[PDB]
């Protein structure tokens, strides 16, 4: 089948950096958008960063200038580079890929920023 | 049939007592929503039957923070997603639930919604909502939708009645037999984007969206691009064709303007006609507005003279309020392209940015102002100032941009005692909202119907000074104000003079035949004489202001 899996979560101090990796396997492509959702405890899962099927990049305003989304088509990977991390970025991060108008999800990876 | 959406997102309505009235005025009778359909903070008892005719939404649909249990959008066929909620969702259904029967949305009832052209679906925290998990959402998304990330929360606090037994494949928007979901994409033969059934004969014309009743571009349920008088087409006919030998421009009798997803012979009122052939509210870049002899305005590409931009435009695009930091930018502006908003921070100052409080005298910078293309929003005002007479020369608020996408004039939380907008003769679009001004009289002395230009407009008002407290204090229009219309007290606040104007004051009679000094009338105004004109004891005296037009003594 097709599967998404995130790695690269960890715990840093305020101002730290982390790079999340979303590894896709199986026949799946970014045809209708892919990106990163995050979910804090007692809070909604919400979209943070996104690349549409035609390559348009969007970032939630609170992470604009600090998060960088990218992809590697050869490796079939989606990335979220996170710099200047803030305690409010503490959450489980999920990658999501929309392919043939269906949304596929990973398991989520924990990011913790202490302050 | 065509109406304008809103642009309020999740922001709290300042006047819950009139919020629903605003939505009714906006959407009653409307079939095509140009912009975003935002239905928010609606109570359990809110009658929403005025939405029943909505068939197309051009932007996104947001249904959030409501306690009402049904939102009747059963005729909505297509959401185009030209704007997106959070820049990602054509449909957002959020927090519709309560903090005998509990409130909260119970069903979507989008039984005609078969087309989402762009954008995904976000459905979160609706504890009474059923059937969002009995809809094949991928069928609704257009074949070529490039952004359809979708997140649908299916926690609920109630059991769901199964789909009607008559629903094929257990797909439905609600429990009734009329709520079965009709599939128009995933069942199509040959990969055609939309169909009315499984066979190649059921494929829709490729200029259709949402589906069809037949094979032709006149059988569409919606046009993918433009409706040209019943024909769905890729583009409208150009207003100009070129002579096939010289390529000089020739007027095209079949030419049409683009207006939303339709081809129109003329742009509707308050819209600008461009040379490109579009109807627009904001001129495209490097352009200049020109008023025709009608009052209709055209946009024109352009040595383009300097212009006064207001909030929401150019360098002020992100600016929240008029402050002491930008107040001087409006010196001498007759016309402001954009909006003006006065907030508590305008007059409190903001120490974090070292912004001094706006002084009352600095508001005189607007005395020359005649026209605002956007909106006027005033939620704070100097307590020393009894009215808005710094805008007493303002003639029109176009409302091409609207506060929260709905209001061209907003006055709330102020200490003013009257309006004093004695030149205001037009609100081109949008509603007026005037509430919670504890000392404000002279609201119902204004003929608001004369200011409006389309039937979706209205004054919404509450918690101002009560009409009878104003009447019992003797705060009525001056006797010389025609038809009891006025903007404030005294003979300088009349909408229309009963007799004559000596400057700003309405008076019973000019000193044409008696009284000193003498005057001549010109357009019902008392303009004086050259002082060296001897006053005729019998007849007229002056026919003009200079010693040229002068009877008894250059009459020096
Ligand atoms: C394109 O616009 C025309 C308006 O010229 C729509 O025609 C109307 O269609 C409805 C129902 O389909 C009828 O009740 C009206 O009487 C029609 N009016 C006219 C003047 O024909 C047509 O439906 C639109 N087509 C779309 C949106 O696909
Ligand atoms: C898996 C999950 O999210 N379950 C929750 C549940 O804990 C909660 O009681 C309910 C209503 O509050 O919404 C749902």
């Amino acid at each position: 089948q097709v599967q998404l899996q995130e790695s690269g979560g960890g715990s840093v101090q305020a101002g730290g950096s982390l790079k999340l990796t979303c590894a896709a396997s199986g026949y799946i492509f970014n045809s209708c958008g892919m990106g990163w959702y995050r979910q804090s405890p007692g809070r909604e899962r919400e979209l943070v960063s996104r690349i549409s099927g035609d390559g348009d990049t969007w970032h939630k305003e609170s992470v604009k200038g600090r998060f960088t989304i990218s992809q590697d088509n050869v490796k079939k990977t989606l990335y979220l580079q996170m710099n200047s991390l803030k305690p409010e970025d503490t959450a489980v991060y999920f990658c999501a890929v929309c392919y043939n108008l269906e949304t596929y999800w990973g398991q989520g990876t924990q990011v913790t920023v202490s302050s | 049939q065509v109406c304008t959406g809103t642009d309020m997102k999740l922001r709290l309505p300042a006047s819950p007592e009139t919020h629903l009235d605003m939505l009714r005025h906006l959407y009653q009778g409307c079939q095509v929503v140009q912009g975003n359909l935002e239905l928010t903070y609606l109570p359990t008892n809110a009658s929403l039957s005025f939405l029943q005719d909505i068939q197309e939404v051009q932007g996104y649909v947001l249904i959030a923070h409501n306690q009402v249990r049904q939102v009747p959008l059963q005729r909505l066929r297509i959401v185009r997603g030209t704007q997106l909620f959070e820049d990602n969702y054509a449909l957002a259904v959020l927090d519709n639930g309560d903090p005998a029967s509990p409130g909260g949305l119970r069903e979507l009832q989008l039984r005609s919604l078969t087309e989402i052209l762009k954008g995904g679906v976000l459905i979160q925290r609706n504890p009474q909502l059923c059937y969002q998990d009995t809809i094949l959402w991928k069928d609704i998304f257009h074949k070529n939708n490039q952004l359809a990330l979708t997140l649908i929360d299916t926690n609920r606090s109630r059991a769901c009645h199964p789909c009607s037994p008559m629903c094929k494949g257990s797909r439905c928007w609600g429990e009734s037999s009329e709520d079965c979901q009709s599939l128009t994409r995933t069942v199509c033969a040959g990969g055609c984007a939309r169909c009315k059934g499984p066979l190649p004969t059921d494929c829709c014309h490729e200029q259709c969206a949402a589906g069809c009743t037949g094979p032709k571009h006149s059988d569409c349920l919606a046009c993918l691009h433009f409706n040209h008088s019943g024909i769905c087409e890729l583009h409208c006919p150009a207003l100009v064709t070129y002579n096939t030998d010289t390529f000089e421009s020739m007027p095209n009798p079949e030419g049409r303007y683009t207006f939303g997803a339709s081809c129109v012979t003329a742009c509707p009122y308050n819209y600008l006609s461009t040379d490109v052939g579009s109807c627009t509210l904001v001129c495209p870049l490097h352009n200049q507005e020109v008023t025709a002899e009608d009052g209709t305005q055209r946009c024109e590409k352009c040595p383009c003279a300097r212009v006064c931009y207001g909030l929401g435009m150019e360098h002020l695009r992100e600016v929240r309020a008029v402050t002491s930091a930008n107040i001087q930018e409006f010196a001498g502006c007759k016309k402001i392209f954009g909006s003006l908003a006065f907030l508590p921070e305008s007059f409190d100052g903001d120490p974090a940015s070292n912004t001094a409080p706006l002084q009352p005298e600095q508001l005189q910078v607007f005395e020359t102002l005649e026209e605002i293309t956007g909106y006027l929003y005033i939620s704070a005002w100097p307590d020393s100032l009894p009215d808005l007479s710094v805008f007493q020369n303002l003639q029109v608020i176009r409302g091409r941009i609207l506060h929260n996408g709905a209001y061209s004039l907003t006055l709330q939380g102020l200490g003013i005692s009257w309006l004093g907008l004695r030149s205001l003769r037009e609100l081109g679009s949008g509603l007026a909202l005037i509430h919670h001004n504890t000392h404000l009289c002279f609201v119902h002395t204004v003929p608001w119907d004369q200011l409006f230009r389309n039937p979706h407009q209205a004054l919404l008002h509450t918690a101002n000074r009560p009409e009878d407290e104003c009447v019992g204090e003797g705060l009525a229009c001056h006797q010389l104000c025609a038809r009891g219309h006025c903007w404030g007290p005294g003979p300088t606040q009349c909408v229309n003079c009963s007799q004559f104007l000596r400057g700003q004051e309405c008076v019973e009679e000019c000193r044409v035949l008696q009284g000193l000094p003498r005057e001549y009338v010109n357009a019902r105004h008392c303009l004086p004489c050259h002082p060296e004109c001897q006053p005729q004891n019998g007849s007229v005296t002056c026919f003009g202001p200079e010693a040229d037009q002068c009877v008894a003594c250059f009459c020096v």
